[PDB]
């Protein structure tokens, strides 16, 4: 990189992405996330305001992609660890909350 | 000095994004959008797989002129974005929110004119192809001084709409007693409680006699109708927040919990056994906070969205929890997600009810995503 | 195995 | 004489991995052939 522009704070969450050791394995995963990809649609083009450098999307153009797990995603254990974990553990700590 | 500061930001999280979502499709729109709501059921293709959603959003296609407009979208049955017909609207829109009785009446507000305007199917079919002149609503509503804020429909019994103007005074209509020869008898109640600008009102889910509205005088306040002098002191007008409160969230599960919002970057979330201090004040915004949405498929998961451009997903249940000191920078325990792919600010965000950990945000740039974080962040 | 010889020279060439 | 943006960087990484993989193939069947004279 440099460093010499920048008052960037950032896109996301790094505790979100959370695998790898290396770096160049972190772009190896990324790259087999992507050919092993279960959709990915780049239609989406935009455009530069001159002198106003804000991006300008040309309509009806798009972008989609998507990952091979989200097709494969039942709904028995998604409700049941989920919500179940959520609601108990939430009705605890609302108790425990309001007691001040 | 910013702008191409945000491209870069808006370059990284794209690069970034095969890691945070298991889907994510962003169809550039024509106008601006300003509301959002998807319809309740979806008609589904089995063995086609796209099982067809549908929603009602506005746009602002250009100064004064304003419309209506209905989009479907494509999901797969565990993939566009294509606009329906259109609906031009005779004023301003925002607050085009559908009721759930039936998935056809609707009721607007725009920001510049005094009074509400309901529609219904009527008001649909009778709409040519032509109107030269805008559409006919089913009729106007006209008691407000200055233009209103926000709606909101009963959720137990058919007919009534609560609304707050620019005069700090809450009125509440019904629509079941309408008759044109007397227009003066549509007034269920009207409240004058607050004394600066009334930013929101909501209603309550098991409206156990419920009702609750803000405003910029850095109030909280919940009435109760069944009191006959319910219109001059309301019933609990607690003073919790520092600046303008700009929202209320109820929730769908659980009666007592509430959630608001001011420009104190902190949603504070409150409950109605005894609702005299914050049970928690959240933080992790930075900058002013305006929606502030429950999720209609779990409890405490919460969403929030602000003018710093993110849309930060929360999880109340882990108030308190063992957390490494490793990750302890990126924020509280409690914050779960943030979405960050918007070069502008999203101005409604909302929901899918029959998708699990879907939702749609409307940018302000004509973009709206539809978005599903990934299962390692809300899984275990 | 002369596909082998060229992925071996291709990781220990690799930078 | 004188004389008289579709912003797509997931396409892009995914193109560069292809034609990595592409050139790869060529000289794996390069030395295939010449090895064996």
């Amino acid at each position: 990189k440099r460093a010499n522009y920048k008052n960037y704070r950032c896109p996301f969450l790094c505790r979100n992405i959370e695998k790898e050791r290396t770096v160049e394995q972190l772009v190896s995963r990324l790259q087999t996330k992507l050919l092993r990809s279960a959709e990915l649609v780049s239609g989406l083009q935009a455009k530069l305001c001159l002198d106003s450098f804000k991006l300008l999307y040309l309509p009806r153009t798009e972008d989609s992609y998507i990952d091979a797990s989200y097709l494969r995603l039942r709904d028995t254990d998604f409700l049941d660890c989920q919500n179940k974990r959520k609601q108990r553990w939430r009705n605890r700590w609302e108790s425990l909350l309001k007691s001040v | 000095n910013q702008e191409k500061c945000i491209n870069e930001e808006y370059k990284i999280w794209k690069k970034n994004s095969p890691f945070l979502y298991d889907l994510i499709i962003t169809r550039a729109l024509e106008w601006p959008c300003m509301s959002l709501q998807w319809y309740p059921e979806q008609q589904i293709f089995a063995e086609h797989g796209y099982t067809e959603q549908k929603m009602f959003l506005g746009v602002r296609a250009d100064v004064g002129k304003y419309l209506l407009a209905v989009a479907s979208i494509q999901l797969p049955y565990l993939l566009r974005v294509n606009i329906s017909n259109l609906y031009s609207h005779p004023e301003s829109v925002c607050s085009a929110k559908l009721m759930p009785q039936d998935d056809s009446c609707v009721a607007t507000v725009g920001n510049y004119h005094n009074d509400v305007l309901v529609f219904d199917k009527e008001s649909f079919e009778s709409y040519s192809s032509a109107s030269e002149s805008p559409l006919k609503p089913k009729y106007r509503l006209t008691k407000h001084t200055q233009p209103c804020t926000s709606v909101c429909w009963n959720f137990l019994s058919k007919g009534t709409l609560v609304s707050g103007s620019q005069d700090a005074t809450l009125s509440c209509w019904d629509l079941n007693a309408y008759n044109e020869s007397d227009s003066a008898s549509v007034l269920k109640v009207h409240i004058s409680s607050h004394e600066k600008q009334v930013s929101d009102v909501r209603f309550h889910y098991k409206h156990q006699d419920l009702l609750a509205s803000v405003s910029y005088d850095q109030y909280l306040h919940v009435h109760d109708i069944r009191r006959p002098d319910a219109s001059t002191k309301p019933a609990r007008s607690v003073h919790a927040h520092s600046g303008p409160i700009h929202s209320v969230a109820f929730n769908p599960h659980n009666d007592f919990i509430l959630a608001t919002c001011s420009t104190d970057k902190t949603i504070a979330l409150w409950d109605l056994r005894n609702l005299n201090q914050r049970l928690h004040t959240l933080e992790g915004h930075e900058d002013i906070v305006t929606k502030i949405s429950f999720s209609p498929h779990e409890e405490p998961i919460l969403a929030s969205t602000s003018a710093d451009r993110r849309t930060l997903v929360w999880d109340l249940s882990r108030i308190g929890e063992d957390q490494p000191a490793e990750e302890a920078q990126d924020g509280p325990p409690e914050l779960l997600f943030m979405h960050g792919g918007h070069t502008s600010c999203t101005i409604d965000m909302d929901w899918c009810p029959n998708y699990n950990w879907t939702m749609a945000t409307a940018a302000e740039d004509n973009i709206l995503q539809i978005w599903t974080p990934s299962r390692s962040i809300w899984g275990n | 195995d002369i596909k082998a010889f060229v992925q071996k020279l291709g990781q220990r060439l690799c930078h | 004489i004188v004389i008289d943006f579709k912003l797509n960087f997931l396409e892009q990484i995914r193109d560069n991995v292809i034609n990595l993989r592409k050139m790869v193939e060529q000289d794996e069947q390069l030395c295939i052939e010449t090895f064996s004279k």
